[PDB]
């Protein structure tokens, strides 16, 4: 049996409503337990993933009434009257009516009030540069939109090679994201400079936020 | 309290085989269905086939994607779930997880998995196994944003603790990034001024490709 989920990923602020659409090639309804045999599991980042609905529209224990599995044959939705900060996951619905087959997923994002980062800028470490490595670290913490920009500057002229940037999963308690850029030289090439610099630019202004060092 | 847990994983080169199990407690073991799923990285789930109760006899079924690769086997005396692998590849890279599925003919019935392991990872490529270097992050206000720097490790995963686990509010752990074969991650933690330095702080970095785990206390300059 195929499954098939819609959308594969979706935005909304916290008190707002949401529906998930999924999809099966064959009837999920059992002539002879006469239920449906679809089932909603959640999965936050880096978790497992956790039972939500079963049979189409039962809730396991301790799920919160704001989730609302229905439908029935091959047309099925799981339904959230309310989305809080919690709901950050990936919905997977299930079909155990021949064998299993998992749908592909909805990703459930939240949209919230704009928020400037926090700018921290960090030296190499004494360790690394004993053993010739010098990675200097550019830290934006709590931010959104998860959109930005950061530019490295090295006594005047922006650097571009060597840089690395990484972003953090959306936050589950104030929804915001916190993202590193690493500038990753050798101990010469950074002895061969003095000053270090970083500029984050974000929706939230238009000069960019300004952190630097000298070596 | 109903436990799983996964063990096995690791890096295995292609076209080589490997065995997972899962160690069960807290219910009866052979009056429940066990099912495998995998999931490789930001990627859907994929159920891959179960076996099934005692009253049942124990019998197996597959998914199509992996018939005739994939087998699947339990001991029953030590409650303990396996998976064979054969003839991996770079497909196959992804976290195989262990679920209870359901049990038709005693007790409480119900279609969904109620229980599921914490995963283990398992990842396809000739390269090296080689365990992460941890340098601290520290500043060149009332609060200070502090962090270790994780480089040159590889396979995947890297786990970040703070005080072994006491400290977890302010923490914030970026995704990891490929290149040049090795990963690398970076995690921060934010703290009152007066935490620290008067007060310890350290990371701990967990490597299970390697059986390893490094501690780095967090030092002014
Ligand atoms: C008709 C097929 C199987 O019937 C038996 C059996 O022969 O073992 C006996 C039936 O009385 C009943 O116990 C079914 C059992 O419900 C089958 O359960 C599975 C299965 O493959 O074992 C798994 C269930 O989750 C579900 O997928 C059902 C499916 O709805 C077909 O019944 O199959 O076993
Ligand atoms: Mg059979």
């Amino acid at each position: 049996i195929v499954m098939t989920q819609s959308p594969s990923s979706l935005a909304v602020s916290a008190g707002e409503k949401v529906t998930m659409s999924c999809k099966s090639s064959q009837s999920l309804l059992n002539s002879r337990t006469r239920k449906n045999y679809l089932a909603w599991y959640q999965q936050k980042p880096g978790q497992s993933p956790k039972l939500l609905i079963y049979w189409a529209s039962t809730r396991e224990s301790g799920v919160p009434d704001r989730f609302t599995g229905s439908g029935s044959g091959t047309d099925f939705t799981l339904t959230i009257s309310s989305v809080q900060a919690e709901d950050l996951a990936v919905y997977y619905c299930k079909q155990s009516n021949n064998l299993r087959t998992f749908g592909g997923g909805t990703k459930l994002e939240i949209k919230r009030a704009d928020a400037a980062p926090t700018v921290s800028i960090f030296p190499p470490s004494s360790e690394q540069l004993t053993s010739g490595g010098a990675s200097v670290v550019c830290f934006l913490n709590n931010f959104y939109p998860k959109d930005i920009n950061v530019k490295w500057k090295i006594d005047g002229s922006e650097r571009q090679n060597g840089v690395l940037n990484s972003w953090t999963d959306q936050d589950s308690k104030d929804s915001t994201y916190s993202m590193s850029s690493t500038l990753t030289l050798t101990k010469d090439e950074y002895e061969r400079h003095n000053s270090y610099t970083c500029e984050a630019t974000h929706k939230t202004s238009t000069s960019p936020i300004v952190k630097s060092f000298n070596r | 309290e109903v436990m799983l847990v996964e063990s096995g994983g690791g890096l295995v080169q292609p076209g080589n085989s490997l065995r997972l199990s899962c160690a069960t407690s807290g219910f009866t073991f052979t009056d429940y269905y066990m099912s495998w799923v995998r999931q490789p990285p930001g990627k859907a789930l994929e159920w891959l086939g179960f076996i099934r109760n005692k009253a049942k006899g124990y019998t197996t079924e597959y998914s199509a994607s992996v018939k005739g690769r994939f087998t699947i086997s339990r001991d029953n005396s030590q409650s303990i779930l396996y998976l064979q692998m054969n003839t991996l590849r770079a497909e196959d890279s992804a976290t195989y997880y262990c679920a209870r599925d359901i049990s038709p003919s005693y007790g409480v019935y119900y279609e969904g998995f109620a229980y599921w392991g914490q995963g283990t990872l398992v990842t396809v490529s000739a390269a090296t196994t080689t365990a992460p270097s941890v340098y601290p992050l520290v500043p060149g206000g009332s609060s200070v944003t502090l962090g270790c720097l994780v480089k040159g490790y590889f396979p995947e995963p890297v786990t970040v603790k703070w005080n072994y686990g006491a400290l977890s509010s302010g923490v914030r752990t970026v995704s990891s990034v490929l290149q040049s074969g090795f990963y690398s991650l970076s995690s921060l933690v934010t703290v009152p001024s007066s935490t620290w330095p008067s007060q310890t702080v350290i990371c701990n970095v967990a490597h299970p490709a390697s059986k390893t785990e490094l501690i780095k206390r967090i030092e002014p300059r």
